[PDB]
Order: C-alpha cells, then structure tokens, then sequence
C-alpha cells in the first residue's frame, strides 16, 4: 500500500536544486551533476526498489542508457511499479525523457515528497542492485 | 486474382452475412441484381453479362433465415446453389451439428467451395462467420473446418466468431457449445477474431446514443470490421497487408490465435460534427477499454501484438507520431518478450456508409485487431461455466443421445485447461 | 559505356523504384511514353548508362520488377510514368510473402527467381559494359528482404566482378511497421554483409523528421519521403552521366568508403533542404552546403555521427562551383570536428564534382558517411531479435517453412560479429 | 495556441458561463450554431467545416440548468459530451456534492477534460466558475480541484467565486458550505476572485439606474470582467499579461490567494454622454469604494497588490499619471512590505457590447484585480455565522447522514482561524 | 568586416528591436522585402555590419527574436518590416515566464536557450570578423530579464573576447508597472555586472517626460519612445557603418567611457529634439546640439547628473560640421561646469564624428554619459528590495522553482557593493 501525494503551492517545503542532488547522490550512491540526468528512469526505478522491497525488476533496468528508447523502457518498468503500488499519479514519460529540466525538476519534486511519505527507515546497499 | 472465399454457418453467420454483402454492394456500386452501370473481383465473380456474382456460399442446418435470403432484396445477387439449407436444426446441440444432421451436408458444402474454388487463380482463403454457441454454428462449423484444412492444406483460414457474453446469454447449453468447438476447431484454425454482443451493445448505447439497439445494428457494426480487413484487397492503398501477414503478426505461438477487434470512431449524425476526428484521436479512442468489442479488461491484461488498419485521409507520419505516444502510455503495457508490438496498415479508401445506417460518415476510421492476454479472463470463466453444470451431468443425456461420448467432454475441458495454462505461461516475464 | 541495372523488389522497393525512375527520365528529358523531348546534347551523352534505346526512337529503363504480389505491380503501371517500363521486366507471383523472410528467400521467392534471373541475364547481355546492379527494397518485410538478398546471391554468384549497391530501408528505432521486422531484418543483414559491395542506410524515421523540421512540412505524404531517397540515387551517378572538373563513379566511391569488406553501410545525407518560405531568405553557395551536409539532423539513418567517428566520407557536388572552395571546406570540417574522425585514416574526405546540377537548382551536394555510429542500428536490432528468440517467439512461422534454429543462431551471432567489429575501429589508434 | 479551459460547476456557474459564452461568440463573429462567415482560438476548438466549439465543460448534480441550454438558442454551440449532468442535486449540501453524489461524475467530468486537454498545444490552464453556497458548487468543485491538482501538477488554476453577502442570503447553510469549500480547496487553488451579488446589484441600482436588476444582469456584469482578464490572451496589445503572471503578481503568500475584481465605467446610455470618460476618471471610479463588487471596505484595510486591466483607446503614459496621482492619495494605503503595488496590462480592443445590454459603449474600460488585507473583515463574519450554527449543531445531521465526521467541521474551522491570523499578521508594518 | 549580432528578449526587447531594425533599414535603403531602393553607394559600403546578404540580391538582418511566449513573435512578423526577418531566426517558447526572473534563467529560458545559442553560432560563424552582440530587453521582466541574462552568460562564455553590449530598460522611479520588478532587476544586475562591457540604462519614465515636456506630444504611444531609443542605438554604430573626420567604434567608446570594470553602465541622450511648430523658431549648430546634450531633462534613464560627478562622456556627432567648433564646445562645457566632472580624469569628454547624418536631419548628436548619479537607480532597487525580502513577500513563486535565499543574499549584497564603489569614486581626489 503506497499513499499519493500533490504538489501545486506551498512555502517552506521545496528543497534547493542543489540540496535535492544531493539527496539523490546520497541515496543512490551516484555522482549526477544535472537534475536532467534523472530522466533516464533507472534511478527511480532503484528507488521504488528500496522504498517498496521486490517491486522491480531491476534485472530489466538499463543503468547506463543512452537512447531515447532505452530510457523509455525504463520508465515502463517505472509505470508498472507505479500500478503494482497503486500510486495514481501519471508520469508524464513524453516530457521526462526529452530531458527537459522543468518536467524532471517537477517530477523529483513529487518523488520526494512521495518517499518522504513512505521510507521506513531502511538500510540496503544500493551497488548490488545496480550489479 | 486474390480471390476470397466467404462462408456463412448458421443463424448468426447469415445474418451477419447479409450485413456484409449489402455493405460490400455499396461499396463496389454492385446493384442487389448482381448489375453494376479488377477491384470488386476478389469478393464478387463475373458471368458473360454485366451480371457478378458473390465469392460466398450459406449453409444452415434448417431453411427459415436462408429462405429470408432467398425471398429477400439480394435474392438475384446469390446462385441458388450457393445457398445451403438441411431441413431439421442442430437444435443447440453441437453432436448434431458435428455428426448426427450435419454429416448429411458437409459432403454438399465442400463440393460447392470447390467448384468455387476451381474458378479462383489467387485464392488468398476464407473467410469463416459463426458462432460459438448454436449447435451449427459450433458443430457443424467444426466438422467444415476440419474437411476444409485436409482438402485444402496450407491456405489462410479465418473464423470471425460471435463469442459468448460473460452475463448476457441467450442458450444455456452456451459454454458447452463453446467448450467443444473450440476444442475441435483449434488445431485447424490459423486465426480467430472473437467478438461479443453485449460489448457491442453497449457501444451502440454509448458512442452512438441508440435506447434499445436491435440485431441488425450489430451486424451493421461487424460488417464495418470485415470491410476494414477485406479493404487492402478490394482497394488501393499507401501501405498494404493481406490475409497471410495477419495470422504471422497476431499469432505469436500455434494455440494462442485468438486476437480481438475494436473500431473506431462510432459516432452518429450529430455527435459527428463538434469534433475533428483526428489520427490521434481514433487511435486513443481504440486502445481504451470501453470501446472493446469483448467484455474484458485489457488494463488487467497484457498485449502481444496489435495491428492498427487505418483508412480514408491518413497520413502515415501522423499515425507513426500517434502509435509513438501510445506506446508511452501506462495503461498500454506488453509482453516483455515482445520489443515489436505493432502492424499498420494504411488504405486510400475512406468507410463507405450503408444508407439508413446508424454510423456517421467520417473522413478516418481505423480497426485494431490486438492478441491480448486478458482473454485467458473469459476462457477461465467459460471453464467455471462448463464445470457447473458437467459435475451435475446436467443436459449430458442429449449429447451422448446424438452419439457423442462421454469422455469427449472430459477431453475437450483438459484441452481448454491447457490453453488456459499457455496464457499464463506466456504471461510471465523472461529471467535474466 | 558503363551500364548499370537496376531492381526493385517489394512494396517499397518498386515505390521508391518508380520515383527514382520518373526523376532519372526528367533529369534525362524523357517523357512517360519514352521519348526524348529535353534540350541538350549531355541529357543524350550518356544515355546508356540507366535506359536502353528501343525501335522508333524511344528509350526503355533497364528495369526490372520483382514482387510475390500483384498490386504493386499494377499501381505502378497505372501510375505516372508506368507506361514507360519494358511490361516483360514486370515478374510477378500471385500468393505474396505474408511478411516473412523464409517465403521470400526460400520458397515464394524461390519458385519465381529463376524467371527473374532470366531477364537479369538478358539485359546484362543488352549492354556492352556492365557497371553493375542497383536493388531498392526494404529489410522490415518479406518480399524485398527474402527474396531480395535471394537474388543478391545469385546475382553476385553470376557476376563476380561486377559491384552489387543496395538501398535498404532499414527498420525504425521508436516504432515498429511490422511485428517480425526484427528477424526479416536481422535475416537480411547476414546476407548482405557477404553479398553486398556497398550498401546504403535509410530509416524512414530519419525522413519524416527531416520532412516536418527541415522541410517544414506538417503533413508529408510518402511520395516526399521516396522523392529524398530518388535524389541521393540520382547522385550517386551523376559523375556517371554527366561531364565534371573531378569525376567519380560507382566503383571509386566504394574502393574510398570501404576500407575493410564487412564495413560498407553507409548513411545518405543530401543538401540543400528548405521550406517555399525560408528558401529566398538564404544563399545557396559551397559554404553552406557542406554545413547543410555536416550534421546529424540531415542524415537519413536514424543514428547520430556524434555517436561514433567517421571512418570515410564521400561527398558529391553538381553544379557550376569553384573547386579551391570545396576542398577548403573539406580540409575546415576535418580540422575543426577532429574527434568525429578516425585519426588513423588521414584526409579522409572523398570530393567528387559534377557540372550539371539537378533541375530547379543551380547547385547541390550528396554526402555519403561510413560512420562507426551506425553499430547502434544493429545493437538494437541484435537486442529485439533476442529478446524475441529467447522465448522462441513467432518461430513455427519460420520453422514451418523448413527454416532451422541453427541458421537463425549463426545469422544473430555474424550480426554480432560485425558490430564488434564496428565498435574495434572507432576505439583504435 | 495559448488555450484556456472553462468549467462551469452548478447553477451560478452555468448560468455565469452562457453569459461569457454569449459575449465570446460577439467579441470573435462566432454565431449560435459555431459558424463564423488565430484570436479566437484560445477560447474555440475549430472542426474540419467552419464550425468552432467552445473549450469549456458545463456540470451540474441536476439537469435543469443545463438542460436550457441544450434547449436553448446555443444548442449547437456546444458538443454533447461537454454538457455533464446528474439526476439528483446535491441539495445545498456540501457532503453530498463531495462525496455522496459527486463521487459518481467526478470521474466523467475529468475524463472530458482530459480529452479536452489533449487537443490543446500550449494550455495556459483553467477557468473555473461556481458558487461558495450551493453543495455542488462548494462540495463537487473542491472535490474536481483536487483531481485537477494531481492529474495536471503545476498548470494556473483560476477560480471565479460567487462569494456570499454580509445580510442578503438564499440558503440558510451557505456558511457551512462556504467555510468547508475555502478549507478543502484553499491548497489546490492558486488564485481566487470573489465577486458578490449584493454588491452587483447596488451597482446596478446606483450607477445603471436600474430599479429591479435580474441575476441575467448579474451574469453580464461578470461577463465583462471575465472579458478583461482574458482579452490580453483573445487580442493583441500594448502591454499584455498572460494567466501565469496574475497569480505570481497579486499573490504574496502562498494561502492569502484571494483578490477582488473592480469594473469602470458601467453606465447607462443617457448618463453615457455628459462625461468624457478619460483614464483618470475610470481609474479613480475603480479605487472608490462604492464600485467594489464585494460588500467590504477598503478604507479600513490595505492593499497588498494592484493589477489594473485597461482596455480600448488607452495611452501608457495617460495611464503612468493616473496611477501616479493615485499613489499620493489618502484613502489608497498599501502594506509596508510593498513598495511596488501595480501591475498594469493596456489591451486595444474596447469593451465589446451585448445586443441588449445594460451598459453603454465606450471608448475605454478597465477592471481592476486589488489583494486587500479588508477581507479578512468578510472571513471574519462568516466564521462567527458558522460559530453561531456550530454551537448548537444545527444542520450537523444532514452532514453526517452523508458520510461526513463531525471532526472534519471542527478542522474546517481552525484552519478558517489560522487563515484569519495569517491576515492579520500580514497586515502589521515592519520594526527597524 | 566587424560585424555585428543582434538579440531581442522578452515584449519590451522585441518591440524595441523592430523598431530599431526599422530604422536602420530606412538609414540604409533597404525596404520591407529586403532589397536595396537606396541612392548611394555609401549605404552598402558597410552593409554587412548588420545585414547577411542572401541569394537573389536581397539583405536580412543578423537578428535573433527570443521569447517564451508566441504573440510578440507573431505580432512582429506582422507588422511592417516583419517580413524581411529570416523565419527561422525567430526562437519562441509556448508557456510564458509569469513576470518571473527564475522561469526565464533557470526552468523555461532553460529549455529555450541551446535552440537560440545554436543560431548565435551559426550566426557567428556567417561573419569574417565577429565584433560582438547587442541585447535589447527589460530588466524588470521574465524573459528579457531572466532568459536575457542566461543567454549574456553563454555568450560570453563562448565568446569571451567579442564586446557584449545591453540596452536595458530599467525600471521607473515614481510608479512600478509590476510587482516583483524590484527581484527580477536586482537579479539581472548581478548578471550585468560580471557580463556585459556595457550597458545602456534607459528608463520608460524619462522618455514619457522627454515626449511630454521636449517633443511637445500631448498623447505620447510607446512607438514613439521607442524611436527614441532606436535613435540611440544607431548612433552608437554610426562610425562603424560610413565614413567620418574622427571615426569611433564600439571597442573604443567602451575603452574611453570604462576606466573600472564594473563601472560600465551609462545614460544615453540625443540631439536636437523639437516639437513641430518650435522647430522653424531655432537653428541646428555645432553648440545648440551641445547644449541640448549637456542638461538632466535630455537624459533617458531617471536620475539627476547634477546629483553626481561625470567619470567620463562620450560625444558622437553626425552630420557635415566644423571639429575646432566641436573641441571649442567641448572644452567649454568642461570649463563652465568644472563641478559636475570629476577631477582625475583629465580632459573626460571623448568626441566622435561621421560625415553622413540621419535622415531628414543636417546634424544630430548622441551623448553617453558615464555618471556616479546613476548609484540612486541602483539605491532605490536595493531599498525595494530590502523592503519585500525581509518580510519573504513573493519568496514562494521563486523558490518553487528551485531558488535559495543565498542566491537572493548574494545578489543583494553585489549590488550593494556596486552603489559604495560608485559612491567612492565620486568623492574620491
Ligand atoms: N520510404 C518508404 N518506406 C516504405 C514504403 N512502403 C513501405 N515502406 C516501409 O517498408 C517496410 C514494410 O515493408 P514492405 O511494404 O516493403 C513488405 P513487402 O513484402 O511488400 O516487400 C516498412 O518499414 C514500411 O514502413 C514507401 O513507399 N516508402
Ligand atoms: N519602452 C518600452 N518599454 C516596454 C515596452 N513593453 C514593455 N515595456 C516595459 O518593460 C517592463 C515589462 O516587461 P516585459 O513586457 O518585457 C516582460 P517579458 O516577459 O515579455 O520580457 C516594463 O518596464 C514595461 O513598462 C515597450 O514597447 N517599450
Ligand atoms: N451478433 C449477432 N449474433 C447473433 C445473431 N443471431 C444470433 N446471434 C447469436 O448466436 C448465438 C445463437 O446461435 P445461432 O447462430 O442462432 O444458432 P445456430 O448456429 O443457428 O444453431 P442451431 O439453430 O442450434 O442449429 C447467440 O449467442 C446469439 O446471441 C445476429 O444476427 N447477430
Ligand atoms: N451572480 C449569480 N449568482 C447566482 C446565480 N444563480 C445562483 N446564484 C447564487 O448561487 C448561490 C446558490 O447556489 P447554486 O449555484 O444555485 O447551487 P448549486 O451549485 O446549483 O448547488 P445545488 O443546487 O445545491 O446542487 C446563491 O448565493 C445564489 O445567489 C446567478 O445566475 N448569478
Ligand atoms: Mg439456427
Ligand atoms: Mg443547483
């Protein structure tokens, strides 16, 4: 069961681009310098992995993408996490993996609060999923 | 020179196929004399005279609904012997329709497709309407298959079956109907196009604002589907399939042969106008669950392959850039092993409308015909359906009565067990 | 005088044939019935090279149709400039491919090479000195695929020494035309790596963005997309047909693109594309087509050249231009772009120069790129074709017509071979 | 290319939006039936004929209201599927129109905005017209907001409210309804327009000398105003200001979203001549506190943001002066943690007049969009209404019959107070 | 030979640059179409200054047109002279900026500005001897601002030693005409300052008061100003584009009017303005014109000369007119107000003049003054600033799109240290 979460206006609840990398950087144990580098699906697929345990097959995820495509697979195996959990909100994929900054800054910005709502605390070597 | 030949089983099959070959007539500009004042030809055959001929032939088991044909508007269009009729019904009894009546025909039947058959020089097949359901539309339609795959090897066979609804029946012996000729048909089919009365019901009262839709509707809605799949060898067209590419593309493995049909757009007079009617637009319209024409949830299911026949002003471009964003889409998701989901065709000629039809003329229309996973739902539900009643014996007495043996039906249900335990096999996702 | 022939196999292969053919007629001043109706001398030269001439003075393609159905076959008789075609070069079966490989190569196809040989034999023993063969077809289907690489082999098998040029339409990345596209392609692909002496990549992909971004057409039709392709065939021979200051040909061209046998795909480009408005508010000179040509945008192969290094590149240019100008130009875009060339091949851009440039322009330009990029096209055509045949997926189709697991397991391990290959060159010093 | 999307959500709404709709169709040469013989098209969808369609969606709990119009003179204007309605309204019940009843269309109205936001290239976002009293207009537009809010994360959304009077009522819960719906949109809105019927009507009576003005007159009041918010979006000009600018310009923090609208001049057609109307004059006339259209007093509040909309033959500079002058006088406050209050949009296109109208054709018209810490007063009232009601549960059964908990209420309420102290705060100067 | 870029942000960037570009086209004979109608070979002579030359004879600016949302664009293309601007040269964005500095710089200009720097370059790489870029925009906006200064950043970046000049419209003393213009300015000045060479500060409140108390223009329309501003703008490149007695340019107007790097922010003014009945009642001479130039109602940003010093003044005159006279004048207003110039730079007017005068005009003057009183502009906007931020007003619409508080602080902070250093300076010794 996973709870879902909007975001429209609010004040003292946005994270900096730069402290919301960091978290990513901390997280997932990568080295992202562009928040754009997010559109290529796989880092929210690990995280789904780490925040609901099986969830993914992560077997699937290209870490290293390249290409359009790739990083459309990608976030199928993301859409169908999404369904599994029952998080209602739509990825809007089109927009993300054109690697625009906006809808990926927009996007991290709901992830956030959506792992925020749901992280029980849990520690997990993130490099064995990656490998 | 890439002639089709229609056979029409049954009530349903002839009724249906009476749509059909007064859309077809329209379409061609044929008269219901046979009189028009090398397109038409795959469908229709030509005399000395400017008279044609229909590529068809309509067996039923009792003479009532083919005599309606015989009496009716297109009486001159058919050769008498073309229209087939027994005396007595399979009386929704499979064994008389396998055995018992329609072994006193079937003989008759294939010796007249032959004779037409001897006048085709590209026979592409057949095109196969039934149901699942009447014991001729079930038995005797099996029996036809079977003759028809020994005398004729390797030639495309399709069956556009009237599919059981889950809650909207008619006969109660349905799911045995269904059970059993699905069972003998099976290894004789190439590919079988399922489509259901309630969902189209539904659709009528819907998208195209009809209180109480009547048979005739249905059948007009069914006809457009034929048309769209019959369209790339009656016309022209930018990208072109034929009867043989189907069966590759939607089949993925032998027994799983059993894709779906949705149309789009069925809109009425008013409802028309307000609104563009693009490619997009239609597409989205396919790939929603409410405008199926089974009772099913794909949402639920996985897709294994789609072919999209688009016609009239379509621009290729503009379907590949539809097809693009679709496939991004959450709720279109496909089987991993499967990177290729999609067949398009694309033909010149816009949908023909039949007049006093319910449908609104459009410049686009498109029929997507998708081999999906969620029908493994309505197999399960049949097999509940058919258990009920067999753990009872319940109507048993007739079948065996008619010759068939008991352990037929224990024989036919294992078969259908096993098909459903192909689906879910080919489900699952690959390992590694 | 160097006569080449040309063969069209498939849907899209006789579509593109046919354009191809009504744009060669008008570049020549022949009309649909054949007769010469143009206004000069070089449009006659060398005449020989794509038409023989026929009794009454009328001039015949020496073209040959090949398709397992009839309806292309036949919209292409009633089209524009049909009537022009010898109706004996027209072989055709009745049954079609049903869009498999096996139909096409082995049986289908096969029951109707022989008569197809036949006339290939006939019009190579119409002319005095065969340059070669020209095939247009698609790798996606079955017809043009199958039954086109059948005719390489045995094409090539009869006349070794004469070059054997491809135009395949590749498969696209995003989106799929067919549902078996990857094992007709992959299929394909094997044969031409062994059969073919040079081959060029189109993605229709590639077409359809430069039609609506460079063309600015919102609603291209397919006849704008084969127009494209009609006008890198025409370039290519040019220098062929025509007087020039630096005149290549078929067999140069290869011998400057080829440096290893295997790697001979190559990605089209064409200059210069506009739109009816923005047309006027440029000017076309030797500058600004080598700019046209030198980037990703304008390439016909849905693969970006920044993705890889370029081991060759010809370019072509028709026209009345200054050569001084075109080679500064070339040595600019080598000094500039330095890490998209292989450094081991030194100068490796190929100049050719023909003085008739095509109708409606004073001048254009045809670049012919062997990139190492194009090892992505069939990475994720190797990828689909496994994550299909790993689950045995559409196999009895193929399997039924006596194909075996073993021809489809060494095909994708060849294809894999060659890509490895593709990826040894780009990182080698 | 810039579309704006229009919801009319219950009574108020639907009959607000045949008002805007009505004056869209003049302004643009649309006629009833959607013929005309790049403006427009923010507002009107444009089939393959010449026909346009309006981007908007009417919903009601109810057929009546809609179904006028589907009676009525614009019944070809719209395309059914964009005319939702119910059977059974929400009965002046908040509950019911969030829960209850609206949970059975909620899903439909989205879908059709969905489908509506497809055919959109660069939506701007939303125009959404309801009522703070009515169950469907408190109860069913919180609930659509809500969706809207996820499903279309970060797009302007902009609601314009029938906010209700200090002493001239209908509905005896409109309190509770009021105070329910600010609570539960308050997060998903990002800027709202009070507008008050009281107040329109004294206009009426004292500036357009009508003796008995009609809620129809209402409706055309509000219409104009409407008009000078999106006429920089439907026309060229000077100066223009696009939908995403007045949220960021007239909101300071993020709940204190709640502007109010000043129309100038509205005249009659004798008192029209007389006078020659400058920019002076009408920007004056806005900034007079008997022409606000909500029933509050600025003079004892501040200003904590001015927009100011001109329209017609109006001149920059002519503009710079009034306003300059207006800055300097007394009964003009602004907070002290703004030193810059204005922002100011000039439009070519004059006032367009209804065949029929109350007001008179002028040159130059302007609608003021002003953010006054004076409302708070009106927030203030009606929670002491809600207290009143509260203390003696009066009403409470109805509520929670329809699956409401009495802790939602007191929720409501404490949030209405802290929103209450938000204002307040807001309103001190700063130390040092 | 030394030409020149021009961009255009935002509503008040473009409005201005049509203007300007109107202008210029009159100046140099060139009509809506883009062909030359001129009388004078002087008028070609230096046309490439600011015109590529396209095929079939006709001219096209070197202008960029940038904006996040369509209208201006399409405004502008409809307008007169619309039509001689290369179509693919217009740059627009679909959403719109929201008045906001942070959607401009960091989220929407963001995902515009590679498209823009893609035709910079191209742009760039046209031109033999680039001599550098001029932006038109306002300071108090979203696109002009936000995105204006994003692409100065990248520019410059780029090209680090071709000039970078501004024309910014500042935000008015008495009344704002938005809200958070005050966060938008102070932002962009931060940009300004570490990336432009020089800027020209031009203020909407002065020109309405030049219209109003000079011109005599009872009903002023924003045309009007713009001319006014357009005036300027063609002066500045007067002796780069026709021959002249002493002949400046933009490189060394910055070296003469620029003795601190930060201290490159001037107030234009022009001469001879007159109304339409008071312009037979006077004469145009060398010293008129002087006079004109030298007073605080001539100046075209809102603040007073006499409130400071003059670090420097640059004089560009135009027309057929005596030197010694112009030295005489010079001299003269050094002399007479010894006060008002500061007194360690010796001799601080730099003079300039170019043979061929503007249209409908024997002569004419344009002055840049370098002024420590323009530290008021920069006071208030801290003052405003200040104002809001402490109480966090309109902090939300910023830091919703990713936004710190630091950035603000050390925004704030720089242009407090820009205001003490020109405050030193003026009581420097
Ligand atoms: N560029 C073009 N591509 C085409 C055309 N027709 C088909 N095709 C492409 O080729 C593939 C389908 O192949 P075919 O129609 O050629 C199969 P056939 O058995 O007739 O050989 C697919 O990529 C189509 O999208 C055309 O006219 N132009
Ligand atoms: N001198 C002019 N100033 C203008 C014009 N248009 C707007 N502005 C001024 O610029 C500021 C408002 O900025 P913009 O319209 O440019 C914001 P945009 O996002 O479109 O960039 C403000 O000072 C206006 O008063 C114009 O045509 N001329
Ligand atoms: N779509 C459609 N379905 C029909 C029509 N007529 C009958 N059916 C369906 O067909 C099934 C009944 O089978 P029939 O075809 O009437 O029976 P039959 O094949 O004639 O077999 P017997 O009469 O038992 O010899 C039921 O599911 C009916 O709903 C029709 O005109 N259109
Ligand atoms: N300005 C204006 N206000 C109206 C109009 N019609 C109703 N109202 C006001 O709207 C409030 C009543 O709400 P309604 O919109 O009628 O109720 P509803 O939204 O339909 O909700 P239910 O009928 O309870 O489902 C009262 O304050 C009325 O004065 C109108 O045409 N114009
Ligand atoms: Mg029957
Ligand atoms: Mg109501």
């Amino acid at each position: 069961m996973a709870v879902n979460v909007y975001s429209t206006s609010v004040t003292s609840e946005n994270l900096s681009r730069h402290d919301m990398l960091a978290w990513v950087n901390d997280s997932l144990h990568l080295n992202y310098t562009k928040i754009e580098q997010l559109c290529s699906g796989a880092a929210y697929c690990q995280f789904m992995d780490m925040l609901f345990p099986g969830c993914v097959h992560l077997r699937k995820v290209k870490f290293q993408a390249k290409l359009e495509h790739e990083y459309i697979h990608n976030f199928k195996v993301l859409q169908a996490a999404f369904k599994k959990m029952g998080v209602d909100k739509i990825i809007p994929v089109e927009k993300l993996v054109k690697g625009k900054f906006q809808d990926n800054f927009e996007f991290i910005q709901w992830f956030k609060k959506f792992f925020d709502a749901n992280y029980d605390g849990k520690d997990y070597n993130p490099l064995l999923a990656r490998q | 020179m890439r002639e089709c030949i229609s056979i029409h089983v049954g009530q349903a099959g002839v009724q249906i196929g009476n749509a059909c070959w007064e859309l077809y007539c329209l379409e061609h500009g044929i008269q219901p004399d046979g009189q028009m004042p090398d397109s038409f030809n795959t469908f229709f055959s030509e005399t000395g005279a400017g008279k044609h001929v229909p590529r068809a032939v309509f067996v039923d088991l009792e003479p009532t609904v083919i005599d309606e044909v015989r009496t009716g508007t297109y009486r001159q269009l058919f050769h008498p012997e073309q229209l087939i009729t027994g005396k007595e019904d399979a009386a929704n009894n499979y064994a008389r329709g396998h055995y018992t009546i329609g072994k006193e025909i079937i003989d008759l039947v294939l010796d007249r497709i032959r004779k037409l058959a001897d006048q085709c020089t590209g026979l592409q097949g057949f095109l196969v309407f039934h149901s699942f359901g009447g014991g001729t539309g079930s038995g005797f339609t099996s029996l036809l298959m079977e003759r028809l795959s020994v005398d004729y090897g390797k030639k495309s066979k399709l069956e556009f079956s009237i599919y059981p609804a889950p809650q909207v029946s008619t006969a109660v012996v349905e799911p045995y109907n269904s059970i059993l000729t699905t069972h003998t048909t099976l290894e004789h089919s190439d590919c079988a196009f399922m489509v259901d009365n309630e969902a189209i019901y539904d659709i009528c009262r819907r998208n195209l604002d009809i209180e109480r839709p009547t048979y005739t509707n249905l059948n007009r809605l069914i006809s457009q589907i034929v048309s769209s799949i019959t369209a790339s060898l009656r016309f022209d067209g930018a990208l072109n399939v034929d009867l043989t590419e189907f069966q590759t593309n939607l089949v993925p493995y032998p027994r799983i042969h059993f894709p779906l049909a949705t149309y789009a757009p069925v809109i009425s007079a008013e409802k028309a106008y307000h609104e563009q009617l693009s490619v997009a637009e239609i597409t989205n319209a396919c790939f929603e669950p409410a405008n199926q024409m089974v009772k099913c949830d794909p949402r639920h299911g996985k897709y294994m392959a789609c072919c999209l026949l688009y016609r009239g002003d379509v621009v290729p471009k503009d379907v590949n850039a539809a097809i693009a964003t679709i496939k991004t889409k959450r709720s279109i998701q496909f089987v991993d092993w499967c990177p290729t989901g999609f067949k398009v065709g694309i033909n010149y000629q816009p949908p023909t409308v039949v007049p006093g039809g319910d449908l609104a003329k459009v410049q686009r229309a498109v029929c997507m015909l998708s081999n999906t996973t969620a029908i493994a739902e309505a197999w399960a539900r049949l097999d509940h359906k058919f258990d009920l009643m067999y753990a009872k014996r319940a109507f048993v007495h007739w079948y065996v009565g008619e010759g068939m043996e008991e352990g037929e039906f224990s024989e036919a249900r294992e078969d259908m067990a096993a098909l459903e335990k192909d689906y879910e096999e080919v489900g699952v996702d690959s390992v590694e | 005088m160097r006569e080449i022939v040309h063969i069209q196999a498939g849907q899209c292969g006789n579509q593109i044939g046919a354009k191809f053919w009504e744009v060669i007629s008008d570049e020549h001043g022949i009309d649909p019935t054949g007769s010469y109706h143009g206004d000069s001398d070089l449009q006659l030269e060398r005449i020989n090279v794509y038409y023989n001439e026929a009794a009454g003075n009328k001039y015949v393609p020496r073209a040959i149709l090949v398709d397992l159905e009839p309806g292309t076959m036949d919209s292409v008789r009633s089209g524009p400039f049909g009537q022009i075609f010898r109706p004996d070069n027209f072989v055709f079966g009745q049954s079609g491919a049903g869009n498999n490989w096996a139909k096409g190569h082995y049986t289908e196809g096969a029951e109707l090479v022989d008569s197809v040989l036949d006339v290939v034999r006939k019009e190579s023993e119409s002319c005095d000195c065969l340059q070669g063969f020209q095939l247009t077809h698609s790798l996606g289907g079955g017809t043009g695929s199958g039954m086109g690489t059948l005719l390489i082999s045995k094409i090539r098998e009869e006349y070794p020494d004469r070059i054997m040029n491809t135009f395949s339409v590749v498969p696209s990345p995003k989106v799929s035309d067919t549902v078996v596209e990857p094992y007709n392609a992959t299929l394909s692909v094997h044969q031409l790596v062994e059969n073919t002496d040079e081959t060029y990549c189109i993605d229709n992909e590639a077409l359809y963005d430069i039609c609506f971004r460079t063309l600015k057409l919102t609603t291209p039709t397919y006849g704008d997309l084969n127009h494209l392709v009609s006008a890198t065939m025409s370039g290519v021979t040019t220098c062929l047909r025509f007087p020039g200051q630096l005149n290549a040909d078929l067999r140069k061209l290869a011998v400057n693109m080829v440096p290893f046998p295997r790697l001979h795909f190559f990605m089209p480009g064409f200059a210069p594309l506009t739109s009816r408005g923005s047309q006027q508010y440029r000017a076309l000179t030797v500058p600004e087509l080598t700019q046209q040509m030198f980037d990703a945008k304008n390439m016909m192969a849905a693969c970006d050249p920044r993705h890889g290094r370029y081991l060759t590149v010809a370019a072509v240019f028709r026209g009345r231009m200054s050569m001084k100008e075109v080679d500064e130009q070339m040595l600019n875009v080598q000094n500039k772009n330095s890490s998209y060339f292989v450094e081991w091949i030194p100068n490796n851009v190929k100049t050719a120069v023909c003085d008739i440039p095509p109708r409606g322009l004073k001048m254009s330009a045809t670049f012919i790129g062997n990139s190492t990029a194009i090892q992505e096209l069939f990475k994720r055509i190797s990828e689909q074709f496994t994550a299909m045949f790993r689950r045995k997926a559409f196999l009895h189709w193929y399997t039924g017509e006596g194909m075996d697991e073993m021809e489809f397991t060494e095909a994708e391990s060849n294809m894999n071979d060659l890509v490895s290959e593709y990826q040894q060159y780009q990182d080698a010093t």
